[PDB]
């Protein structure tokens, strides 16, 4: 009884996230197709993603519950098509700002994908099923990225004939998204805890750390293109993304295998791996060798993902399934309020308008200041 | 926008040139203007760019350091200043005015100029 909704919910998850041209985005943008100056991408287009993502988060979170979780899933499917239909033919600098906004709906509606299964699957097969619908996404992204650097290198497929394949992939996602059973009970609508010492402190790092992780992911392909232009030398942005994603996936699984009490050795394991993220972000900025810059991304994603798993594990030890959403819903919002404050000052055109050359000395110093205040706070 | 180019001519090597582009007709919305170039028996080649709202520029790697592009929003014209010319720069230059708005198309540059003849020789 639990296999039909999950089989079609996993098929939708795999196809939607099997997008080959996620890595080859900025090489595609600032190329001979939609030639855009790197100053028109790092300070006018990309920042809009965090502005629209922040705005369309609470309205979508509340909407997902009132109207049962599926209608929002379809909306994410439609926004996937609109985003890649403008990314194919839409040209200009103003048309790309619209694309970023529609990618806010695509990413902000991801809450209704993971939370849907709770309302249609029996409560016993909730962690079993949740793993199935979460590992398929990682296997889809890793499989897609490997294919991107398999057609661009061995098959010679232009960067345009990856948005066509990406469009077909997401276009088939919105064919299974019409077949999920319609839930009949929501969590809050149709169905003080922060005072705990651990749930607040362990949420502060989750909110702050994930705020910088999203920013680094956004303005990273510009750094690769800056240290080695795509029109002059070969770019392995697909293999690097695939290896980094696999590195994070195995790292998160490792935390779920070792049995160590993350209470006496929890804070130390988060200061130490936060230093590694600060140390490996100066490398991406201080190193001229493009290969070293790839390794800096490889270590950062693998190291950071080893901490979001500890923080998520420590946050969720007493909360119910009915409390994760509004305890992981605030943090995913407070994390964005930090990102918008940082993007406005550091990146936005009206702010400091810092280029990408000097930006990573701030992100690399951002994670070195989330270490002193969570290590100098432990005072006796 | 009806871009008109002028200022072409044959110059001995090491002689600069200034090329203007009297953009006119719908100049309220021209969010860029990037000169191009088409050498004899070749294809159009990027040569410069200048934003209209601000002044951000982006020159081609080969031509950077001698080619200076400056907007003149008062009169709408866009000037390309070139120094240290050589007989390998003989080509024809074209403007390309990115009008603006939400559009679907094949090329970012909506409207194009006619073309000015530059013939470096001696
Ligand atoms: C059209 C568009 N697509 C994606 C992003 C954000 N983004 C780009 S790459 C990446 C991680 C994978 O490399 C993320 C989150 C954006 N701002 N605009």
């Amino acid at each position: 009884s639990w296999i039909y909704p999950t089989v079609i919910l996993c098929l939708f998850g795999f196809f939607s996230m099997m997008r080959p041209s996620e890595p080859f985005l900025i090489p595609y943008l600032s190329g001979p197709d939609k030639q855009l100056t790197s100053a028109e991408i790092t300070n006018e287009i990309f920042p809009v993603w965090t502005y629209s993502y922040l705005v369309l988060l609470l309205p979508v979170f509340v909407l997902t519950d009132y109207v049962r979780y599926k209608p929002v899933i379809i909306l994410q499917g439609i926004s996937f098509i609109i985003t890649w239909l403008l990314l194919l033919f839409g040209q200009g600098v103003k048309t790309m700002q619209v694309v970023e906004f529609f990618y806010g709906m695509v990413t902000a509606a991801e809450v209704a994908y993971y939370a849907y299964i709770y309302s249609v699957v029996s409560p016993e097969h909730y962690q079993r099923v949740s793993g199935y619908c979460r590992s398929v996404t990682l296997a889809a992204y890793t499989a897609g990225s490997v294919l991107a650097q398999l057609l661009v290198s061995l098959a010679q497929m232009s960067y345009f004939y990856l948005n066509v394949i990406s469009l077909a992939s997401v276009s088939v996602a919105f064919l299974f998204s019409l077949f999920l059973p319609m839930p009949k009970k929501s969590m809050f609508f149709h169905a003080e805890c922060y005072s705990s010492k651990r749930l607040f402190y362990w949420s502060l790092w989750w909110a702050f750390a994930t705020a910088g992780f999203n920013q680094v992911l956004n303005y990273v392909q510009i750094l690769w293109d800056y240290k080695a232009p795509s029109q002059d030398s070969s770019i392995y942005n697909g293999a690097v993304e695939a290896i980094a994603t696999f590195g994070g996936a195995v790292a998160a699984f490792a935390v779920g295998y070792v049995k160590v009490n993350w209470d006496l050795l929890g804070e130390l394991a988060l200061v130490v791996f936060s230093v590694v993220n600060a140390g490996s972000l100066f490398l991406m900025h201080y190193t001229a060798n493009i290969w070293a810059c790839y390794a800096g991304y490889l270590i950062f994603k693998s190291s950071y993902m080893l901490l979001i798993t500890i923080a998520v594990f420590q946050i969720a030890v007493n909360l119910n399934v009915e409390r994760y959403a509004l305890v992981f819903g605030i943090n995913t919002f407070i994390a964005l309020v930090i990102q918008t404050i940082m993007t406005v000052i550091v990146v936005d055109q009206r702010g400091l308008n810092l280029p990408v050359s000097i930006q990573f000395l701030v992100y690399g110093s951002y994670f070195a200041v989330i270490a002193g205040i969570f290590l100098m706070r432990s005072m006796y | 926008v009806q871009l008109v180019e002028s200022g072409g001519g044959l110059v001995q090597p090491g002689d600069s040139l200034r090329l203007s582009c009297a953009a006119s007709g719908r100049t309220f919305s021209i969010n860029a203007m990037a000169w191009f170039r088409q050498a004899p028996g070749k294809e159009r080649e990027y040569v410069a760019q200048i934003s209209w709202t601000g002044g951000n520029t982006y020159y081609a790697e080969s031509v950077k350091g001698r080619f200076t592009i400056s907007r003149d929003n008062a009169k709408n014209t866009v000037y390309l200043q070139m120094i240290s010319l050589k007989p390998e720069d003989t080509a024809v230059y074209y403007c390309a005015a990115d009008s603006g708005g939400i559009r679907l198309g094949a090329s970012r540059w909506n409207y194009w100029g006619q073309g000015t003849q530059v013939t470096v020789s001696s």
